[PDB]
């Protein structure tokens, strides 16, 4: 059995007093006119989903419904037996069908009636709102509006995915789910919420929320924007099976002197950077270009590894904006350098050692020696590798182990071409890119077209259909019927009338002309 | 335009930086682009007059 | 990671032997292939090293001009052909995954013959 | 660079020291130690003179410099009764004679 | 949970510098006919001021 | 509005942060509020016309 | 929480806890046992 | 004359006038003429 | 070429048993 939740499931979103005001807030509320499951206690204690939070309501005569169990495997136990409310988070053993008769991290001890509750779990806190009110109705939930107040807030840190109710045996109840919807809450003169608008229920509610009013005057209003959503994603990278020789840079037997640093070129390979970032062998791992955890999603036209030995106190000089004995004379980085500087202590590898010597960006100008000894930290040798990333939108050759997909065309998709992402429809192109051009650009510097990373063909990118959404309505004093115009779109992805102004849904197309009342556009009213 | 950001392309900021750093680069673009719209609208209002 | 090789063979002096090796569980082109021989009653002798990435091959002076190494990345295999055999060449020939020299750059690494196969006896 | 390492007689539970000497100084990061059980291929235990190879028990440890390096076993197991070899690989590839542990 | 800040008495119908549980400002405190819910300590205006 | 500040309420910034940090949060509110007045005044000037 | 409000206070306990394998490791404020 | 222009980057563009600053040969510049006759 | 080379002068190479021109670049803005 199921019922109509009507306007139930609203609560005071915070602990602030307000009056004579319409307040807009986004929180987990029961959607208006939602579908809620109807349970009975006649002649029924199932395990139900918790999802993002649960709306619970019950109608009582003899106080049969007394509690709930929340958790995963089914643990938070809430029971109201007589006058003593008991809340526990303990490793209690439950039955396959728990009921009442007519290791702990937390513990607390304190139809004729309608009892409403809201149960939501945010950042480890189990928040309970409630309201009690007298009723005179057996058949179903009463229709009407009331806002629930916060009562209990349990600092547990509990994972809740499912819950179960508790009945006393010798009382119907309803279960709904909360959604992150915006509501316009109407506070009367005494600060009581007396009404509410569900901003994602229908186009009239959207208009009421947009105008921050429970009354809408006759006319046409722009309340939202229509956007076609992607159905699937596309991940494209060159089909390269060779892996990048980072091990040959970092695990090298010997490193070069700082005055004569080595430069190893990395290309046409799969670059797994999780090894370098997660490894605990490094004393420092500072990125100036991109975050170290994004390295396996984005990719480069090339990577260069600059390998050399410095003193520990010289580590601070290998950075954009720095100056000094190394930064100015031995190894200079661009102040707009893109890349990561990785270094580690080599005291047990290099020290004895006078074979290491020191004296524009990336200049190798070919004189003093270092005295590296095992008993020296600031004067101990460090092995430093600088990974210079050319991340300009050129053909990529050095990309991480990101799983690829096939290519989907003539549909709205979420695409990734060599680390470049966006949403749009991929179509056939008659454009010809030069051999060195991987991406094209529009006036806004957005991607216009791409060369497919695996196939040497050009795809045009046409961002998914969108436009403003306007609600056409008579004043709410006469009617709550509305019609909706989807601006500058076809009657495709969206009693339908196609006009030059867009796709008009809900208005009847009439052959007889009339003096203009509510204008739509392009000769249509 | 970058407006001081590492890139004028929003997706290039998001795909490269974690939120603690990405948000800063985005704020730079929001200020510039919001300011651009305000400049545009003011000019449209005066032109409309 | 596992390495497997061909079975045992018997050859007369002046003959040649083609010793094969197959491997799996790792990126083939990231690691080289090293060959080590062990004559009965003897210790280990290095014969050579081949890059699975570019064909760069190094040999022990003892086998320069006697041994030809080659790889095939499409089957994840490597081969070592020993020409002009002598009775002096009796040994078990072992194939090992190498992280002693870089597969891409040819430079010395900190590591060794990290994963050895069973080895094959050639008389 | 020729390496020199005949039979070490020790009971299970005793500490073993296995020596390797080079005719020339070698890089401290280019020494590897192997363990070969009879009838089996050798396996890598220690690399870079002192670093422990993946899958190798903590009872194995190495150290040294110049021309004098060692491999030690804190406590011998019945599974350690194998021939241990030292490998020099900074300048060409050389193996030592091999030390038998009983 | 509040620190060891010395309290004062309550002064009404005069311009005062007030501190209510850490919330501060300047204004005149007067009698109210408003009723806060049991869990509401502060009220707010359109500017989000007290 | 916060405009990037830890609070839209000036007294809540001042009562929580020492000057070396409070001044930054305040500058965020000053820019937003000064910009708001400039937007308001421009609209009032055009409307006045 | 990335919007965490509070203070993180810590001190060396080398002369209190160290000997010690009785300390173990594996959403905001999640206590996953 | 008008020689010494090149594609400044690796981006495809069409039907557009693009302004860029880079190292280009100045138009109508004075260039030295060398020969391989009878350098 | 990722070289790190200091270039201040250059020289051409001809095969002996073909005119050529040398100009210099400047940081000028062009409308392309
Ligand atoms: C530089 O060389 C370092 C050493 O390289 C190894 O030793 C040399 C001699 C050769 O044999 C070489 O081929 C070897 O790889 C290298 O460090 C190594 O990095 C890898 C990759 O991260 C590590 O592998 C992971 O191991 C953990 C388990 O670690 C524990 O157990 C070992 C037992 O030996 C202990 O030594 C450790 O201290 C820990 O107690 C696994 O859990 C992990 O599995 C996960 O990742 C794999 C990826 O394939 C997935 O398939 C799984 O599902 C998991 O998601 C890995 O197997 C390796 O342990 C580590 N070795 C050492 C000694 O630290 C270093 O990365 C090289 N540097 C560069 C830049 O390449
Ligand atoms: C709830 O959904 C079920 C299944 O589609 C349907 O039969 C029932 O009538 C719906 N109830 C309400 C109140 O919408
Ligand atoms: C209610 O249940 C608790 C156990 O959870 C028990 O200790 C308490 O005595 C009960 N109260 C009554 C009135 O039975
Ligand atoms: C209580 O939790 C600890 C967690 O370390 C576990 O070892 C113990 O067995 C648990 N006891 C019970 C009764 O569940
Ligand atoms: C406010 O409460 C009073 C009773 O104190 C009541 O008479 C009045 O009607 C209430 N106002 C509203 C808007 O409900
Ligand atoms: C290049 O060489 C010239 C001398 O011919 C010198 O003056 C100049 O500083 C050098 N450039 C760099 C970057 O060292
Ligand atoms: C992708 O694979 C095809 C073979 O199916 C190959 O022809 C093509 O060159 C590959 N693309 C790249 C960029 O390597
Ligand atoms: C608007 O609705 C109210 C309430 O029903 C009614 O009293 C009023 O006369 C209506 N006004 C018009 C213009 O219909
Ligand atoms: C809508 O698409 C159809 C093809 O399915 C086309 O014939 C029609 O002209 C299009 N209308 C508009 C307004 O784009
Ligand atoms: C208008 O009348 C024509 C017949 O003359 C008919 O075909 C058409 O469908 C009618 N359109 C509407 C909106 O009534
Ligand atoms: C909660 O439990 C589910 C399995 O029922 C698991 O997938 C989810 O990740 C857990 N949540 C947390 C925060 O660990």
């Amino acid at each position: 059995a199921y019922t109509n939740s009507f306007t139930r499931g609203v609560y005071y979103p915070d602990k602030v007093f307000r009056s004579s005001v319409l307040h807009s807030t986004q929180d987990l509320f029961l959607p208006f006119f939602s579908n809620v499951t109807w349970f009975h206690a006649i002649h029924d204690n199932p395990v139900l989903p918790f999802n993002d939070g649960v709306y619970f309501a019950s109608t009582e005569k003899s106080n049969i419904i007394r509690g709930w169990i929340f958790g995963t495997t089914l643990s938070l136990l809430i029971v109201n037996n007589a006058t003593n409310v008991v809340i526990k988070v303990c490793e209690f053993q439950f039955c396959n069908d728990p009921f009442l008769g007519v290791n702990c991290t937390f513990e607390y001890v304190s139809f004729k009636n309608l009892r409403e509750f809201v149960f939501k779990n945010i950042d480890g806190y189990f928040k309970i709102y409630s309201k009690h009110t007298p009723i005179n109705l057996v058949r179903d939930l009463p229709q009407g509006f009331s806002a629930l107040e916060p009562l209990v807030d349990l600092p547990i840190g509990i994972n809740i995915t499912r819950f179960q109710t508790l009945l006393a045996l010798h009382a119907a109840y309803y279960v709904g789910y909360l959604q992150p919807r915006t509501f316009l809450l109407k506070y009367n003169e005494n600060g009581t919420i007396t009404d509410a608008v569900d901003c994602a229920l229908d186009p009239l509610s959207e208009t009421k929320c947009t105008l921050k009013s429970f009354t809408v005057e006759k006319g046409i209003y722009q309340t939202s924007n229509f956007r076609v959503q992607p159905t699937e994603s596309i991940v494209r990278f060159p089909n390269i099976t060779n892996l990048c020789p980072f091990g040959e840079v970092f695990n090298a037997t010997r490193f070069a002197s700082v005055y004569a640093w080595n430069r190893k070129r990395i290309s046409n390979c799969v670059a797994d950077y999780s090894v370098l970032y997660n490894s605990a062998s490094f004393s420092t791992f500072k990125c100036y270009g991109v975050s170290p955890t994004k390295l396996n999603d984005l990719c480069f036209t090339n990577v260069y590894a600059d390998s050399f030995v410095i003193r520990g106190d010289e580590v601070r000089q290998i950075a954009p904006g720095q100056t000094g004995k190394i930064a100015d004379y031995n190894y200079k980085l661009p102040d707009d350098f893109t890349g990561c500087v990785i270094a580690w202590n080599s005291n047990n590898l290099d020290s004895k050692n006078y074979n290491y010597l020191y004296r524009k960006p990336f200049e190798r100008d070919i004189l003093q020696s270092y005295g590296f000894q095992p008993t020296n930290v600031g004067y101990q040798p460090y092995r430093v590798v600088v990974l210079s990333f050319e991340l300009l939108h050129a053909p990529a050759t050095v990309c991480g182990p990101k799983k690829s997909t096939n290519l989907v065309k003539n549909k709205c998709v979420n695409f990734n071409f060599n680390g470049l992402t966006g949403t749009g429809v991929l179509t056939e192109s008659n454009k010809k890119f030069l051999p060195f051009q991987q991406f094209g650009r529009d006036i806004a510097d957005t991607t216009d077209a791409v060369r497919d990373p695996q196939t040497l063909e050009i795809l045009d990118i046409t961002p998914c259909s969108f436009g403003g959404v306007s609600v056409i309505t008579p004043g709410t004093n006469t009617s709550n019927q509305v019609a909706v115009l989807y601006q500058d779109v076809n009657c495709t992805e969206v009693n339908v009338f196609q006009t030059r102004a867009g796709c008009l849904i809900g208005a009847e197309h009439v052959n007889n002309s009339y003096e203009c009342d509510i204008p739509i556009g392009a000769g249509i009213c | 335009s970058n407006f001081g950001a590492i890139s004028s392309v929003l997706n290039d900021i998001l795909s490269r930086l974690d939120p603690p750093e990405a948000e800063v680069q985005i704020d730079r673009l929001i200020t510039g682009r919001l300011q651009s719209l305000q400049t545009y609208v003011t000019q449209q209002l005066i032109r409309a007059a | 990671v596992q390495l497997v090789q061909s079975g045992a063979e018997v050859k007369k002096p002046g003959a040649s032997v083609k010793v094969s090796c197959k491997a799996s569980g790792y990126p083939f082109t990231s690691y080289g292939i090293s060959w080590v021989r062990q004559a009965p009653g003897q210790g280990l002798e290095w014969m050579g090293w081949i890059s699975t990435y570019n064909g760069n091959t190094n040999y022990a002076q003892k086998f320069q001009g006697r041994v030809t190494m080659t790889t095939d990345t499409s089957t994840t295999t490597g081969y070592m052909e020993l020409r002009r055999l002598r009775s002096d060449d009796t040994a078990v020939y072992y194939c090992a995954r190498d992280y002693t020299r870089g597969a891409w750059f040819g430079e010395s690494l900190i590591g060794g013959f990290d994963n050895w196969g069973q080895g094959t006896l050639v008389t | 660079i020729v390496l020199t390492q005949g039979t070490l007689s020790l009971s299970p539970g005793e500490r073993a020291t296995l020596s390797c000497r080079a005719s020339q100084t070698v890089s401290s990061t280019s020494l590897a130690w192997y363990q070969q059980k009879p009838g089996q291929a050798p396996r890598l235990l220690i690399y870079g003179a002192s670093s422990r190879a993946t899958g190798i028990p903590d009872r194995f440890s190495g150290s040294g410099s110049g021309t004098d390096f060692t491999l030690t076993i804190s406590r011998l197991e019945p599974e350690d009764f194998a021939v241990y070899y030292c490998q020099q690989h900074d300048t060409s590839l050389t193996f030592g004679g091999g030390t038998k542990v009983e």
